[PDB]
């Protein structure tokens, strides 16, 4: 993970102690120019020239400051999974493609060929470890 | 004009200088450097207190810290307690002093047992604190508790008690 | 923790896959000859149930939903 | 017989909490059941 | 209904036989969580809560039953009595531990090791601990005796 962090005075929203004992995020994205943008826990702050780094600790405030960030044009946002033995795996984009664009790699998974209404009963499936979800 | 308003930009004036600081370097940390967090005065004072004084042992902390405990909580069941205005009122503060004392090791003890995670580094204290971080340690601390918290609270029933006579 | 079942209604929209805040979705190309596409939901870990493909979804009954079960740390969204 | 009273209240009211809660705290708080 | 009475682990070979005051849920518990057996414990604080129970146990035999009982002094004597025993019994793992003390045992009711008793510096602190709570809980015991009719009469 190579980048600046965004200038900003700090605040008390933000890494906890669950970011140093489990799973840390780290966001990552290039700016075309420098600007003031609304940070996902309070506050604002103002991005680097180039090659912007975050750390983050929920996936969820990534992904909602990529909303943000494609606002200002900017969609080579890039998210991170940092364990605490410093594991880093690129998460949220698995292929380079988005998640809204198809692309043939991928393959579905939990797909019910049957319609929702032609779920079984429960009492069909009790004391079985089954559920009418499956 | 008046000066006052072209130096409000200048960093020299002495509005400009901040006193505020993100917590170390990193300014993705929760805490934030205060003058109540971080001053070298409290610093010092919460560093040097027992449960974080360099070089004790955790028998010696936790004596530390319940012979001031004992000494402290023998004040309010006496004065304010059942039994105030009596010729027993200092002698109900004694034991209901080491009451506390005896239910609040046996909560270290307690909470010593069960697998306490971690002591947590702070702005105030940057290093870990101590050996807190087993259950060897809080036993030892839990024991050393009640020696003086029964001692604390005994001190302070004997100069209660014959304040008259030390005058 | 979680399970997003998707079940032979979807008609491709690519709603869900937007609504959803954790990226748990994605569109995958499915083996129907004349069939666009279809979602999935291949990181289910991330899962913070709040049920917003549920209301994306157009058809009449949603082709999507999210049962609860086996809460976590990332599931109940503890940054803590 | 009445001290019989002096007796059972407290234990119920102390003894018998500190040695549940203690026990149940530590019980749901093991690692390994 | 079958069998009560079983052989120490799987091996019948050896001496010790699994029954239920040896091996029951009740007393396996009690005894390994004693103080002797209690993990998780350094050696002081074992010595310091054993001493602590004799010291309180050791009082009333001399002060009830010993010379002067019978007198305004006897429960003075309890505690200097029993003092005086304690310091014996410090004495005593004090002789014990600097005599290269050979080991600790493992039974079924403790099945693991039992503690860090197998060197001198585990006995020498449990000695040390042993006079400390020692002569606190027979102080402890000789107060509220001695205070036990303002206690009730609060
Ligand atoms: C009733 C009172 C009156 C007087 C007084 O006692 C109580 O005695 C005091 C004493 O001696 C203290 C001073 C001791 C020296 C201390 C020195 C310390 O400096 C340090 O500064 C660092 C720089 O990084 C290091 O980290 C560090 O490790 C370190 O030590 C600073 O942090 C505050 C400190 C100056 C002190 C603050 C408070 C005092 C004045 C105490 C105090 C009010
Ligand atoms: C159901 C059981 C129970 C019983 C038997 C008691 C009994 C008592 N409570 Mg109590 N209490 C209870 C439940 C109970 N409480 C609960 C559930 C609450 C929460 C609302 C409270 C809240 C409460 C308050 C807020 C106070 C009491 C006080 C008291 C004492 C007042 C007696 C008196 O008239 O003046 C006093 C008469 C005396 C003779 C002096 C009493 C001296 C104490 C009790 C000696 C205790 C020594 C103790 C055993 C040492 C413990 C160590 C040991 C575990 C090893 C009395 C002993 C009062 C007190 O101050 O007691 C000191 C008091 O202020 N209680
Ligand atoms: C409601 C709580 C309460 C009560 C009733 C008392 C009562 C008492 N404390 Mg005390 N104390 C308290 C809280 C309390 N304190 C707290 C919070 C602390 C820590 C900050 C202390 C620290 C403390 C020390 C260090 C000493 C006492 C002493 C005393 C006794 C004075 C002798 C006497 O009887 O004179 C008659 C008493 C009164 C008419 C009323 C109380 C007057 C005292 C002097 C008040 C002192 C506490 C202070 C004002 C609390 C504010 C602290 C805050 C700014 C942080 C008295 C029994 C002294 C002692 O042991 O007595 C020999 C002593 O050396 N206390
Ligand atoms: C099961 C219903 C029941 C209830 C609600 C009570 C309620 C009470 N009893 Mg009691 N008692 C009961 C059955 C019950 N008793 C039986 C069957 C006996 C004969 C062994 C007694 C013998 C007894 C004595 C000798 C004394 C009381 C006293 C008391 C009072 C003080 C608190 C207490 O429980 O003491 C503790 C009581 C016990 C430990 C005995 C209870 C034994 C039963 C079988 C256990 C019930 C289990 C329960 C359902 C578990 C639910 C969780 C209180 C009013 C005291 C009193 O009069 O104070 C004013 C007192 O001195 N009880
Ligand atoms: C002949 C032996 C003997 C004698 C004279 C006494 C005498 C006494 N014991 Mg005692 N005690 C004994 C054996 C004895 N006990 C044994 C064998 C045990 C363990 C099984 C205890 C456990 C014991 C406890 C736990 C307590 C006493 C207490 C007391 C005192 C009551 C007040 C009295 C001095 C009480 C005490 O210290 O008085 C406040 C008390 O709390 N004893
Ligand atoms: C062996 C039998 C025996 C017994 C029972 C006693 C009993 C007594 N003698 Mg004595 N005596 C004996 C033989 C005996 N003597 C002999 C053979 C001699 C000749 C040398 C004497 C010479 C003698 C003198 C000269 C004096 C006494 C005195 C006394 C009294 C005080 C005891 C004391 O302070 O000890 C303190 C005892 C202890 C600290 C230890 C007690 C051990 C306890 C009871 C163990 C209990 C174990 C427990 C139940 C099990 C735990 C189970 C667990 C799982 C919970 C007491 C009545 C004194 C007195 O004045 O008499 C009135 C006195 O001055 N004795
Ligand atoms: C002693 C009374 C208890 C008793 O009989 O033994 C206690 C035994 C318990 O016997 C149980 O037997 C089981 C058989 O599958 C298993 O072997 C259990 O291990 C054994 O405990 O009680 C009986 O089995 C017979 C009880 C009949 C009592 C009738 C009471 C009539 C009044
Ligand atoms: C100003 C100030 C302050 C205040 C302070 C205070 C108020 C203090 C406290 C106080 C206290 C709280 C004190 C106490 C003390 C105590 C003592 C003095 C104790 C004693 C002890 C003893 C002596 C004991 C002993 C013993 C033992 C241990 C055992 C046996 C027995 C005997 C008894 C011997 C503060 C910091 C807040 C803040 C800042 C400023
Ligand atoms: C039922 C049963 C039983 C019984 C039991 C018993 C009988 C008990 C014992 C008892 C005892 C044997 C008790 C004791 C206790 C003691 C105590 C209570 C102590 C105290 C202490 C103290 C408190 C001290 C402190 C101090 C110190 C340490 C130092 C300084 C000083 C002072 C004082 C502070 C048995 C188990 C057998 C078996 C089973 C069942
Ligand atoms: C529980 C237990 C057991 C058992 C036990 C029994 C059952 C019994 C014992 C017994 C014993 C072990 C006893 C002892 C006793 C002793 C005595 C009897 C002594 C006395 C002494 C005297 C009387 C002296 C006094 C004095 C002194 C000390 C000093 C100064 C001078 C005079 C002379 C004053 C066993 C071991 C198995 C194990 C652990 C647990
Ligand atoms: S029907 Fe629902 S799951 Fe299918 S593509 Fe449309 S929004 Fe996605
Ligand atoms: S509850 Fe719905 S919107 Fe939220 S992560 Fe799960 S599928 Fe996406």
């Amino acid at each position: 993970l190579s980048g600046k962090t965004p200038l900003f005075a700090g605040s008390t929203g933000g890494l906890l102690t669950k970011a140093v004992e489990e799973e840390k995020y780290a966001i990552t994205w290039t700016s075309p120019k420098a600007q003031v943008f609304e940070l996902p826990t309070g506050g604002a702050a103002t991005m680097h020239e180039g090659e912007n780094l975050l750390y983050i600790a929920r996936k969820e405030y990534g992904i909602a400051l990529g909303g943000q960030l494609r606002k200002f044009k900017i969609t080579n946002y890039k998210i991170y999974r940092i364990l605490p033995s410093g594991e880093t795996t690129f998460i949220h984009p698995a292929d380079g493609v988005f998640p809204e664009k198809v692309n043939a790699g991928r393959e579905k998974v939990r797909f019910n060929a049957r319609s929702i209404g032609e779920n079984p009963n429960p009492s069909q499936v009790k004391f079985s470890g089954k559920a009418t979800y499956d | 004009a008046q000066a006052v308003d072209a130096s409000k930009n200048l960093p020299s004036d002495p509005r400009n200088r901040e006193v505020v600081f993100p917590a170390g370097r990193d300014p993705q940390w929760g805490n934030l450097e205060t003058p109540v967090n971080a001053s070298p005065l409290v610093k010092w004072f919460i560093n040097n207190l027992p449960a974080y004084r360099p070089g004790l042992t955790p028998f010696r902390r936790g004596l530390e810290v319940g012979m001031a405990h004992g000494y402290f909580l023998f004040g309010p069941f006496a004065k304010l307690g059942p039994l105030r205005d009596a010729a027993n009122a200092n002698l109900a503060g004694l034991l209901g002093a080491i009451g506390l004392v005896v239910l609040f090791t046996l909560a270290l003890s307690l909470y010593a047992n069960s697998n306490p995670p971690t002591a947590l580094a702070s702005v105030t204290v940057p290093n870990p604190p101590d050996a807190f971080q087993s259950k060897e340690g809080w036993n030892n601390f839990a024991s050393a508790f009640l020696i003086g918290g029964i001692g604390g609270a005994v001190v302070a029933y004997f100069l209660t008690s014959n304040l008259a006579l030390i005058q | 923790s979680h399970t997003v079942k998707i079940y032979d209604t979807c008609i491709g929209c690519t709603q869900c896959v937007r609504a959803c805040p954790t990226d748990v979705l994605e569109m995958v190309p499915w083996d129907g000859c004349k069939a666009a596409q279809v979602a999935s939901s291949p990181r289910t870990e991330d899962c913070v149930g709040c049920k917003r493909c549920e209301t994306a979804c157009p058809t009449d009954f949603l082709s999507i939903r999210v049962y609860l079960g086996a809460e976590t740390t990332r599931s109940m969204g503890l940054a803590y | 017989a009445s001290f019989l009273s002096s007796i059972f209240v407290p234990v119920i009211g102390w003894v018998v909490p500190i040695a549940t809660f203690s026990f149940l705290f530590l019980y749901i708080e093991r690692e390994d059941v």
